[PDB]
RNA sequence: AAGGUAAGUAU
């Protein structure tokens, strides 16, 4: 029931990604109320206890800090930036905009498999990595 | 009430506002985008008035 | 004496496009080959089964 | 019960008779014998043999 | 832990029902709605 | 770091070093002017003025009648909230924490 | 329209 920490300011919110190390900060833009953004919370919910170990999840409203809606383009709802390492990630699995994930994941384990990749990558020191599952179809058949 | 203008002065507006490239009609900021906000309505009515083989 | 005309079953047509469906399904990380010989399997099933009816 | 960090691997720093053991005792000594080479000559069997 | 205390949990649900006034509020106004 | 102030005087775009991620042109925006969209939001208004009444009516009405079907969720227990305040204190205080 | 920005490194 969204009980995630959540970004009253939006200074917080950068100092809070700052203030990483050796751990991936998954800043979920967004708001609460919307029900797909609210699947999505509820997917990073199950995802937390997981993967608390490496992966933070660390939740903000734009109408709360709307001054870094301009800054990554945060202009689409369920909006997820993997902010990791203090730089900006390249998470491709084949769409035009590989630097956001905008939509709520179908299932808990993709999502797991998607940030302990995005990890990996960060730790390996690349600033761009591929997803082993392309999104480019929804497997709607 | 509002009455008719020359179109004298229509004329000295739209050629010194010929080109935004410049420094010239750059001080119009949002008044001059309001007006783009209905562009294609206008393009509606010079769809609509243009002449008729008879209109000279 | 007499002639029978023989056609799939609409279940048995059902269950196959079905069956289809399923190996389209679990196509989000399996082997192109996985893929292709549980279509050349499944074919060759519904052919060896009724290929008259198919026909 | 959180699922581990997945760091990279390291390799073993060194190659001990007893990580030999281990080794000898579990790995991959029996698939090695079994080739996956498969021939670019068709092979006798049906194309959905299986 | 990962989760945030109680007060912030309270808070973040009061607004919810502040905003999303489908199924919280006097009146269900609108889903992005400030007063229901 | 959830319930720190934020400090003043320092824009949080720029002091944490990001990079404009242009995604795409003309998806992002990227006194006089006041006094002019004041204007205009006013004709936009007037504009839109011309259904407004009918419009918010009708949805009222389907509204009602949705609401009759289907109440809110907090509707189907609105009783038993009213009757949650009759448990005492000490009988929250001691609920198992265990699962 | 698109689903086709390698990342890295200091200037």
């Amino acid at each position: 029931s969204y009980m995630l920490p959540h970004l009253h300011n939006g200074w917080q919110v950068d100092q809070a990604i700052l203030s990483e190390e050796d751990r991936v900060v998954v800043i979920r833009f967004g708001h609460d109320w919307d029900p797909t953004c609210m699947k999505m919370d509820e997917v990073l919910y199950s995802i937390a206890e997981k993967v608390k170990n490496f992966a933070v999840i660390y939740l903000v409203d734009i109408t709360e800090v709307p001054d870094f809606n301009k800054m990554y383009e945060l202009y689409d709802p369920c909006t997820v930036m993997f902010f990791f390492r203090n730089k900006h990630i390249m998470i491709d699995l084949g769409t035009g905009n590989n630097n956001k994930i905008n939509w709520a994941m179908e299932d808990k384990q993709e999502m797991v498999d998607i940030i302990e990749t995005v990890y990996r990558g960060a730790r390996k020191g690349r600033g761009l990595v591929v997803s082993p599952k392309d999104y480019s179809t929804k497997y709607r058949y | 009430q509002k009455e008719d203008m020359p179109p004298e002065h229509v004329r000295k507006i739209i050629r010194d506002h010929g080109d935004m490239t410049n420094r010239k009609f750059r001080h119009d900021k949002r008044v001059y985008l309001g007006a783009l906000k209905y562009m294609p309505h206008a393009v509606l009515k010079l769809l609509e008035n243009m002449p008729m083989p008879w209109e000279q | 004496t007499a002639q029978c005309f023989l056609r799939v079953d609409d279940e048995s047509m059902q269950r196959f496009h079905n069956r289809v469906r399923q190996i389209l399904m679990a196509s989000g990380s399996t082997t192109f080959t996985k893929i292709v010989n549980k279509w050349n399997t499944a074919l060759i099933g519904l052919m060896t089964y009724f290929r008259e009816a198919v026909v | 019960k959180p699922l581990p960090a997945p760091l990279d691997g390291q390799r073993k720093k060194r190659g001990g008779r007893r990580y030999r053991k281990m080794k000898e005792r579990l790995g991959l000594t029996e698939i090695r014998k079994q080739a996956n080479r498969m021939s670019f000559g068709e092979i006798e069997e049906d194309a959905y043999q299986e | 832990e990962v989760y945030a205390p109680g007060l912030d949990i309270e808070s973040s649900l009061k607004q919810l029902a502040e905003r999303r006034t489908d199924i919280f509020g006097v009146e269900e106004t609108a889903i992005g709605k400030k007063i229901g | 770091f959830l319930g720190m102030p934020a400090p003043l005087g320092y824009v949080p775009g720029l002091g944490r070093g990001a990079t404009g991620f242009t995604t795409r042109s003309d998806i992002g925006p990227a006194k006089d002017d006041e006094e002019a969209d004041a204007i205009y939001a006013a004709l936009d208004k007037r504009m839109d003025e011309r259904r407004k009444e009918r419009r918010e009516q009708r949805e009222k009405e389907e509204i009602e009648k949705y609401r009759m079907e289907r109440p809110k969720i907090q509707q189907q227990f609105s009783d038993l909230k009213r009757k949650l305040a009759e448990v005492t204190e000490e009988e929250w205080l001691s609920i198992p924490e265990v699962g």
